[PDB]
């Protein structure tokens, strides 16, 4: 239509012809805003920026993001972006226009649900939810089920923790019967998910643990499986110790050993230890469970591994109570309770947008000042999203409004390293990683402090680590790299507060990185060849600058896993620079994750890749991340 | 089980 | 232990050793009653009556009814009976002692759940529940699901009606998606039933009807089935007309044709007809659906057939609103709503207990006066049960307390006919059937009127048919057979009310008839041979009185379907008297069901038996019951 | 379809 206000007209007046029901695609609110500002809004759009995408990147928007009329695309990309900008900012036209420009130029983007839903009548802009199992009763299980069903009407993922449901064989008052345990109850939630993804969180001392970790096994032992949901372990340090030292581990039903999931560290160890001596559970060899874990991971990629004590000891939300899960993708570490369902408010900064080639020659630099700036903008966007969001359930509204947690992420890390000619595993990639995550943390906390000065600190700020001057890297007992002035930031925080309980959680970017044409989040390249036929564009240009690219190359690069090691007409500096993730030591991956993590409020989704997997390599890879103090030891195990 | 290896 | 008060002591003080939790088997209430009356109670028991059972009848009590300690029977049958008597009557010791004697002598019994649960701490004495689907929304579906889960913690069946859930393809506001329809939602309830029987009720104009009636088909078209639940049709007369006259039938989604399940008879016809002309649905040939129905029944025995208009036009509960289902077994016709879940309060009168052989010779008579009397006792028991019952959900408490419906049944009809030497199909069996059901209706309504004089009429009595002098047989436009004075009864009812909205619903007796050694309810014998090796005892004695019984008979009777037609050394009077249900015309079965039904408040479970089934026989058998004014046209189709 | 038969 080439006129934003007109496509807003069409989308707003849309009527479902099949039924005769008016089916508005835009909220009253955002429609009134567009009309009262139609000239400023319409002439702000730079339609030239629609060509600033790729083919497969534009096709991702076209296939799934751009609003449609009669199955016909009704929005151009600039319209979608301006819709999202207004959906976020409402009446703040100048804030909207800035977000429009920065997003359209590709400095950052917002998570899928924001892009779908910003500026529509039910604007559910948040990626995921962390649900507490409400109580160990039919009532609690079915109240929780209803809530998960309600959450799934507008979709976005669910992380659900079930440490409190009594295991198989457990006694039930007023009946001859005993509990069926977890698996049967998991099958109820699976079925609801199917009717209307799910991650399930459990502590490894739970007596149904062996069955739980095989939830995704292929060999179908009938009604003891549930493929559809993802198991995630919530691992206490004691577990890992016992495995390392080859000792024992005791399985309990939470009704015979209550409170285990309501404490952590030493208080857990003491309470767990007392329960073991009172013969309340069933003892086995720690390594028997360990073995079963790694078999499940080797075969299914699951369960995920997130360290409970690391999460809780190093969370600014520790004044709230004990955090009992993470989320679907293993980056969110936010408190939940029967009446508080934690929400993920996500957006990603495009890291390559800050590469500048300044003062002639091959020299490119990285603009940390512009990064600091854009991270400040996204932090403010994300706060606007807390408030303007549609909450599918009241538990989620209560959680978000009370603690106001935010999750800033990144995309194009690998892209950034490659454009700057840095091998992922170099000392220069290692330093740039630290600096980026430092500036993003400093900027988000600075912007959040500004917000606290304007609107007050979040309700639960007092008594929090941040209020006592304890920032994230402090909880790792480190000094910050020191590109930014932390003293002054910390001073202002203790004086004024921050608006957000939490700020950082580098997530799986997935389809929001496909649109901008960057590699997923903070990962390296899985292949120098994706899909059709597309080779790594940075690699492709280097092979064309040596004049060696042709068809006697496209074949090779295909039937060779997208790898370039072992190509004879290829300089060593190129091999170093375009290692596949299978070709990078996972020790380097974990080291670099440990570096950035001192600057991460929450966690981050650490996918791990093992070429020639053995139970010994996996065990070592796990204990390495664990001794590194990682919160998320592992998202998916990818293999072979 | 072996904790301490090349991965 | 031979001492009731002592076994009450043991059961009350029971402790679950595995857990250390005190697990009382008796309520505080009933325990205090036993102790304060221990001498009267203990010396009332006649332990000689434990031998007044059969082997397989005692074994039914032993296997499943008698309370147990460490998996060891802790109650003798007289203890169980005295427990039930006290559970029903509480402080009314003289009422308890009467029920004790009458039950122990085997004049009547109570439904399974009463026998299990009477006098225990959660005394859930009611057989089944009729649940309304609360609303066409995720909220309503999941509130309904929770309620069904709650009901299943203490078991007893569920009849659930789902006429209000929108069908496959139906529009949903705020989404690109359309509804999955009924089958997927049925699979959610199936799974809950499995986790924690179910009958499902639907009107045949619902657009998912074809899939609904095949819910139990063997050939497993994956996730479109749900074997576990029973489909039951709620058939409007218009449907049957259209099939008979070979015309059309229109399928609607209740959102495009709302209110159809909230009217009946002519008002339905008018509203259905208007919707058909407004082109709101999809027209097909009535006989296409009909055909599909009979294929499903022939193959699975389901769906059940209950006539909506017959049920509603002839219900004393019609002042409440429109009745939208029956129950699991197809005898209950009671109103339900989102906040009122109808309850089945069941007990069966043992019909053979009234056969008397008076003034020498072969002459036995039937004591209708003693029948009238015992029916009066059971009516009062059943009212005590309304009040002393534990309700698993509030919807059910509200329903029972407000309208106080009761369901008296029978067992040993066939037994009665055979002991009196009457062929099931004789004019004398036809008259005795009418007389029995007349006296039971007269007695229950008389006792209920007495109760209304003592405690007031039920809350919804005014504006009801009964309050305008319209009794059940009146609604069939018949004169009562007239063994009892109806004028005087009707007069007292209009003056004083009745305590119960409803009184009669001859049900499947099942395991409560196995204990007393009688044939199921109002059915004839399926075989003259059950199970081991037991021949019909009345048949067995007649073959021994001709001296022909041996092993060259036990073989025959086994490999011959338990039939005696086509045995040469067997008199014609015997063949007539011991016809198998396969050998009795189903026309006679339906005629006799139509006779008693003028005296039935609710409905009765009419199982039908077809020897050499054809689509034509089944169609005829259906239309015959339908033109007979039957409420329940068919419970299960048994075949072959 | 046949309505009126011996069953
Ligand atoms: C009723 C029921 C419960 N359960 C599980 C669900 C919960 O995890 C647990 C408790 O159910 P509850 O509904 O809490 O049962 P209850 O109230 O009788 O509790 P208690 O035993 O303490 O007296 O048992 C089943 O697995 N199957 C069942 O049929
Ligand atoms: C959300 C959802 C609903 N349904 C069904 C359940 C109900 O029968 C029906 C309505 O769901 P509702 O929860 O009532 O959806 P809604 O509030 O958006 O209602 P409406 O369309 O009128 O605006 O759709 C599905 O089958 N699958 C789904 O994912
Ligand atoms: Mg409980
Ligand atoms: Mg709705």
């Amino acid at each position: 239509t080439k006129q934003f206000s007109k496509v807003v007209e069409d989308l707003y007046r849309y009527v479902n012809a099949a039924t005769g029901k008016p089916a508005p695609m835009i909220s009253d609110d955002v429609y009134n805003i567009v009309m009262e500002n139609k000239d400023k809004l319409n002439s702000a759009i730079v339609y030239d920026r629609d060509f600033q995408y790729s083919y497969f990147g534009f096709k991702t928007l076209e296939r799934s993001y751009l609003l449609r009329i009669n199955g016909q695309v009704a929005e151009r990309p600039q319209h979608l972006i301006m819709r999202v900008a207004l959906g976020i900012h409402g009446r703040d036209i100048e804030a909207a226009l800035e977000t429009y420009n920065l997003m359209s130029l590709k400095y950052f983007t917002h998570a899928s649900p924001t892009l779908f839903n910003a500026g529509t009548p039910k604007p559910q802009m948040s990626s995921c939810f962390l649900v507490a199992m409400k109580e160990d009763s039919i009532e609690g299980i079915y109240d929780t089920l209803k809530e998960c069903a309600l959450i799934s009407k507008t979709a976005g993922g669910i992380g659900l923790h079930i440490h409190n449901i009594r295991s198989t064989g457990s006694y039930i008052a007023g009946t001859n019967g005993t509990s069926n345990g977890l698996i049967p109850m998991i099958r109820v939630f699976n079925n609801t998910a199917r009717y209307v993804a799910f991650a399930l969180y459990l502590e490894p001392w739970h007596a149904d643990i062996f069955d739980f970790i095989d939830i995704r096994k292929n060999h179908g032992k009938e009604e003891i499986r549930a493929r559809d949901l993802f198991p995630a372990l919530w691992i206490p340090d004691l577990f890992m110790k016992r495995v390392e030292e080859n000792g024992t581990w005791t399985l309990f039903s939470p009704t015979s050993a209550p409170g285990l999931s309501d404490c952590y560290g030493d208080e857990f160890e003491a309470l767990y230890t007392r329960y073991e001596k009172e013969g309340r559970g069933k003892t086995i060899k720690a390594q028997k469970l360990w073995y079963s874990i790694l078999e499940a991971q080797t075969e299914t990629g699951t369960p995920f591994v997130v360290y409970k004590d690391a999460c809780n000891r190093k969370s600014n939300q520790k004044n709230l109570g004990v955090i009992k899960s993470s989320n679907l993708c293993c980056e969110i570490v936010e408190y939940s309770a029967p009446d508080e369902t934690a929400v993920c408010n996500l957006a990603s900064v495009a890291l390559p947008a800050f590469i500048e080639t300044s003062e002639d020659g091959k020299t490119s630099t990285y603009n940390f000042k512009k990064l600091h700036e854009i991270a400040k903008v996204v932090t403010r966007n994300l706060n606007r999203v807390i408030d303007r969001n549609y909450y599918p359930v009241e538990e989620a509204r209560k959680s978000n409004m009370r603690h106001r947690p935010i999750a800033l992420g990144v995309q194009g890390l690998a892209d950034t390293f490659m454009l700057l000619r840095l091998p992922f595993d170099s000392e220069e990639a290692r330093l740039l990683n630290i600096q980026i995550f430092e500036t993003i943390y400093h900027a988000s906390m600075e912007a959040s402090c500004e917000l606290a000065q304007k609107d007050g600190p979040y309700e639960t700020f007092q008594g929090s680590p941040a209020s006592q001057g304890i920032l994230q890297f402090d909880m790792w007992d480190q000094k910050p790299y020191g590109m930014w002035d932390w003293d002054t930031l910390r001073k202002d925080i203790m004086k004024h507060g921050v608006r957000n309980s939490l700020t950082m959680a580098p997530m799986p970017t997935a389809s929001t990185s496909q649109i901008l044409g960057y590699n997923e989040c903070f990962e390296p390249v899985t292949s120098n060849m994706y899909s059709f036929q597309v080779v790594n564009p940075y690699l492709l240009r280097d092979l064309v600058d040596l004049g060696i690219w042709d068809e006697g190359m496209k074949q090779y690069l295909i039937t060779q896993n997208g790898s370039i090691q072992g190509l004879p007409n290829v300089p060593q500096e190129l091999k170093d620079l375009y290692k596949t993730v299978w070709e990078i030591s996972q020790k380097t991956i974990i080291n670099m994750a440990a570096d950035r993590s001192v600057y991460i409020d929450q966690s981050h989704s650490l996918n791990l890749f093992l070429r020639a997997p053995t139970m010994g390599k996996l065990t070592s890879m796990h204990f390495y991340g664990w001794k590194k103090g990682l919160k998320t030891g592992m998202y998916y195990l990818r293999t072979q | 089980f072996t904790f301490n290896e090349d991965f």
